[PDB]
């Protein structure tokens, strides 16, 4: 449950992200594919090295559904259903690789910027993944 | 822990740059404003009730270079980490009762902090090299 | 989140547990002990014995609490304030702890009501045991 | 694993009593139901849609069966869990590619099996001793 300053928090973080979501979004998959090999099963069909134009597109494609998220966020289940029926029905994905995901969206959020990265801040944006994470894993 | 030479030689050269007394306080109390039941263990520590206190904590950042300290010297000897943290997984599970997921949870925190310090120096290379290093300390801590 | 269908199953599975309700959970209590000693850390003023008063009575009033969180399921942030107030800051319980209770409540209830214990009865008990440590353990 | 003689008799004697086709396929749909992101690894075993349709899969009892004799195989042999789980953690670390708490949640649904099927019998002890008997198995596959 997220209370309204860490809501307030994440808003103002993801805000001051802006029109960096896309790259931000491609390289927290590239992290996640480099340091989590067993996540590359889920995309066989991708081109998984440095650059790819594929990871480039889904990373844009994620920081678009979490900016949605975000204006979103007090009726996450209810603006995530799409997401939530492609991850858990169809996708089947372990909620560890959602955890080892969001490790790695605030592990780039760290190192492009270190001013907003306040432990209030990291905090705020590890509940907001993990309410993110719960959505998608669940079917309902 | 297996490490290419490469991966080796790109972690030593990162943790050479690292301010040991900033950076383990400020994984310290990272650690304990994010997972706020950690707290529990660090109650002796004294006033720890807005994140402003827990990282103006002398006690949390004495503790924190302890354990960076401790991180440095499994780093040093990434070959025998079981053998090196058996005093500190003694002291962990039997005195303490530490959940081995907080080890993992610590080990993240950290990676992040060395992230939020080195920003573009932290390239995903080096952050899964130093994710292996932190699992394996993670598991020596377990054990 | 739970669906409309785990929830009526988890309503007929209370319901069908009834009165029994107190001795379930402090046989939960018990089993989480002797299986789970590290969780005896949190009760340190108890005695923490075969057959005691003070873990019957724990029991009734855990077993209390998951009647009304039930009674209150699509309304359970708010419905569990007290106890998430009580668990998260001022006991700061590990959430492994709740999992394991959940776990030991899931053992009590397959022993204690064979018929009852569908694999779709004991999904849905876990969705909501899950949802209900989650709350506890939520800092809000 | 290291248990008591009383904690392995009573292991012994209730597992004397287990059907060993029953249990295993039971614990194995009971998995695929509650965790529906385990069906990832079992598409290939036909329809997993329904929990009854799950629970009445010729393929999930035999893999059932299958798993059951791998726990009676570890039971038999306690004191080497680690050497007896060897080829089955690297066949489901490196071909399977299973996330290591998946055994935990595996260990967890035969431990609510086996109170299911035994009822008043399944003392709070004798969970006791299934429990640090089936961390023990996954703590082997996961290493
Ligand atoms: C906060 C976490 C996540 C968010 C916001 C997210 C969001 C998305 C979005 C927006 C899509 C595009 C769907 C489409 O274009 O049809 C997608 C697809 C997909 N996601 Fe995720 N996702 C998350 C976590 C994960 C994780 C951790 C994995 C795997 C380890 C994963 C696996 C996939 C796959 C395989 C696809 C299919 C893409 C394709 O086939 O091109 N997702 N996700
Ligand atoms: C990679 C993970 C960790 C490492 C390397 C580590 C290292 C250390 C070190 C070096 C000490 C000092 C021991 C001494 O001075 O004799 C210590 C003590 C301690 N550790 Fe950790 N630790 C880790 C994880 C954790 C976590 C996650 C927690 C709590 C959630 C924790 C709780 C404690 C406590 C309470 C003490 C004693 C502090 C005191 O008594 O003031 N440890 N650890
Ligand atoms: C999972 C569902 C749980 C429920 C429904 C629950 C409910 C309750 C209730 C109703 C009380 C009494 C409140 C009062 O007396 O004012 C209580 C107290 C307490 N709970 Fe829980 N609890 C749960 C999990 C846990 C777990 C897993 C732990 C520890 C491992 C825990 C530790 C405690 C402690 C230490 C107390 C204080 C007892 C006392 O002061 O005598 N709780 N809980
Ligand atoms: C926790 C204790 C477990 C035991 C004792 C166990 C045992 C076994 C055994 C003996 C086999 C060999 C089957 C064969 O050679 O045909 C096997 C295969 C397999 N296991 Fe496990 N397993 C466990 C956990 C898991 C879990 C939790 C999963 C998935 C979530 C899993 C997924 C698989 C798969 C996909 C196969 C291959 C099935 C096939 O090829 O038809 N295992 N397991």
């Amino acid at each position: 449950v997220l209370s309204p300053a860490d809501k307030t928090n994440v808003k103002a973080a993801w805000g001051k992200v802006g029109a960096h979501a896309g790259e931000y979004g491609a390289e927290a998959l590239e992290r996640m594919f480099l340091s989590f090999p067993t996540t590359k099963t889920y995309f066989p069909h991708f081109d998984l090295s440095h650059g790819s134009a594929q990871v480039k597109g889904h990373g844009k494609k994620v920081a678009d559904a979490l900016t949605n998220a975000v204006a979103h966020v007090d009726d996450m289940p209810n603006a995530l259903s799409a997401l939530s029926d492609l991850h858990a029905h169809k996708l089947r994905v372990d909620p560890v690789n959602f955890k080892l995901l969001s490790h790695c969206l605030l592990v780039t959020l760290a190192a492009h910027l270190p001013a907003e990265f306040t432990p209030a801040v990291h905090a705020s944006l590890d509940k907001f993944l993990a309410s993110v994470s719960t959505v998608l894993t669940s079917k309902y | 822990v297996h490490l290419t030479p490469e991966e080796k030689s790109a972690v030593t050269a990162l943790w050479g740059k690292v301010n040991v007394d900033e950076v383990g306080g400020e994984a310290l109390g990272r650690l304990l404003v994010v997972y706020p039941w950690t707290q529990r263990f660090f109650e002796s520590f004294g006033d720890l009730s807005t994140p402003d206190a827990v990282m103006g904590n002398p006690k949390v950042k004495a503790h924190g270079k302890k354990v960076l300290g401790a991180f440095s010297d499994g780093l040093a000897h990434l070959d025998n980490l079981k053998g090196t943290f058996a005093t500190l997984s003694e002291l962990h599970c039997d005195k303490l009762h530490v959940d081995p997921e907080n080890f993992r949870l610590l080990g993240n925190v950290l990676v992040c902090v060395l992230a939020h310090h080195f920003g573009k120096e932290f390239t995903p290379p080096v952050q899964a090299a130093y994710q292996k290093v932190v699992a394996g300390v993670a598991n020596a801590l377990a054990h």
